[PDB]
């Protein structure tokens, strides 16, 4: 799962 | 800290750095002219906030942006404040430039169907439905040990349920929910327009230039909406990804997908920022032309030939028309402005003009007894016999009102001397109804060497 919105 | 690398490739990077400067150096340039030259100098104020949520969004998302979402994943190197205040700013200034966009939308169609108040109402509303960035945002360490420094990242602070309301929110109230509006109101505006294009066409030779002025409006206006469609479907497609795959669907090939794909949808969004400069440029040409065209209305029915010559040279609308479809020409014929009907003329105003009740400049110039612009009229190939929807021709109006001198113009340019309108009255039977002996027999004898050729 990406951290970055 | 392995677990928190991107791995999009260098020339990625330096590919959309290179864009990315493009766009601000332009763009930042681009959206500060606009601001410094409306400073100098209604439509205005709308435009002063979009060159302005787009200026600072160019001037502090994109450079922030550039360097640790690009760049330099991990870490944050710009504090709890900067975090929650970069994506505090992006909020506010895409609420500011679609609530504006609405109002632009809403104003057009109210148009075709204070003002500094209502645009601090739009940025502090901004301000309002942004305040949830505030909450929501935040510096978090999701390194092995749970403390290493390089593992601070700015990154959402709450649960995902909670995640979605907001995003869904956002994507709803920033996105959807004012461009359907404005889609919905342009393509009523643009209805109501194509009725009023019909309805002129019908009656008059030349459409009014307020109609002219918002027809070309309703097209801006919609290329502006499909900008956004493409410039912030990609985006907000990307942000719906990051809370509605949970964990469980997060493979090393979708995650790797997401980044570049992160690059790319915000490509375009800082695309839709440096465009807007267009939009502006666009609008303001539209706006000048239209006031040009008022300008030169006045200035034809004023009777101020500089003025006139100051407009026709600086682009104005020669045949531009008021609601009645009246042009400058007609005004001139009408007024009584010989010099102005001749500069008319030369830069190639139509001589054959109708306007709602079928009046060229030939009717009004034998109404109100102008021979010599009657004479000029007819020396540029006025219709001599041109009828309105009465059925009147000139040589009746001159008959009518006593224009001897004109009676034997009109005749002696192939003038029917015999012509009826709705009531059956010929230009003689008016030139006797009201008394005009003189002109009465000028007719008749017209009409008897008429009859004579008939017999021989």
């Amino acid at each position: 799962r990406p951290y970055i919105l | 800290n392995s677990d928190l690398d991107v791995n999009t490739d260098i020339y990625s990077k330096v590919l959309v750095t290179a864009i990315y400067l493009a766009l601000f150096v332009v763009g930042t340039v681009g959206n500060g002219v606009t601001l410094f030259t409306l400073a100098r100098k209604r439509v205005d104020y709308y435009l002063g906030s979009l060159a302005l949520s787009d200026l600072l969004i160019l001037l502090f998302a994109l450079p922030v942006e550039l360097y640790n979402f690009i760049w330099v994943h991990h870490p944050w190197a710009f504090g709890d404040a900067g975090c929650k205040g970069y994506y505090f700013l992006r909020d506010a200034c895409t609420y500011a430039t679609a609530l504006n966009v609405v109002s632009l939308s809403v104003e057009l169609y109210l148009a075709i169907c204070r003002t500094k108040k209502f645009i601090s109402a739009i940025w502090l509303a901004s301000a309002l439905l942004a305040i949830p960035m505030l909450f929501t945002m935040g510096l978090q360490n999701l390194s092995g040990d749970g403390t290493h420094p390089g593992g601070l990242v700015c990154t959402p602070i709450v649960d995902t349920a909670t995640l979605r309301v907001v995003i869904q929110l956002n994507t709803f109230m920033s996105f959807l929910f004012p461009m359907l509006v404005a889609s919905i109101l342009n393509t009523v505006a643009a209805r109501r327009l194509t009725v009023m294009v019909h309805q002129a066409a019908f009656n008059m030779t030349i459409e009014p230039g307020r109609v002219q002025a918002l027809r070309r409006g309703v097209l801006v206006l919609r290329a502006v909406v499909i900008a956004f469609v493409v410039c912030w479907l990609p985006y907000h497609v990307r942000r719906l990804m990051f809370v509605y795959i949970s964990d469980e669907q997060w493979t090393t090939a979708l995650f790797d997908f997401y980044h570049y794909f992160y690059m790319l949808s915000n490509a375009l969004f800082y695309v839709s920022s440096a465009i807007n400069p267009i939009l502006y440029n666009l609008a303001e040409d539209l706006v000048e032309d239209w006031e040009k065209a008022r300008k030169l209305l006045e200035a034809a029915r004023k009777g101020q030939d500089d003025e006139v010559r100051i407009l026709l040279a600086n682009g104005a609308d020669v045949n531009t028309a008021d609601e009645t479809g009246f042009t400058p020409l007609h005004l001139a014929a009408w007024e009584g402005h010989l010099g102005i009907v001749e500069v008319l003329l030369k830069n190639g105003a139509d001589v054959n003009a109708n306007d709602e009740r079928g009046h060229t400049p030939l009717h009004l110039a034998a109404y109100t007894g102008h021979l010599e612009i009657v004479e000029v009229l007819l020396k540029n190939g006025a219709g001599v016999n041109a009828t309105d929807v009465i059925g009147t021709a000139p040589l009746h109006l001159a008959a009518m009102w006593g224009h001897l001198e004109i009676v034997e113009v009109l005749l002696k340019n192939g003038a029917d001397v015999n012509a009826q309108d709705k009531f059956g009255k010929t230009p003689f039977d008016l030139a006797i109804d009201n008394g005009n002996e003189d002109i009465a027999e000028v007719l008749q004898k017209a009409a008897t060497r008429e009859l004579e050729v008939l017999f021989q």
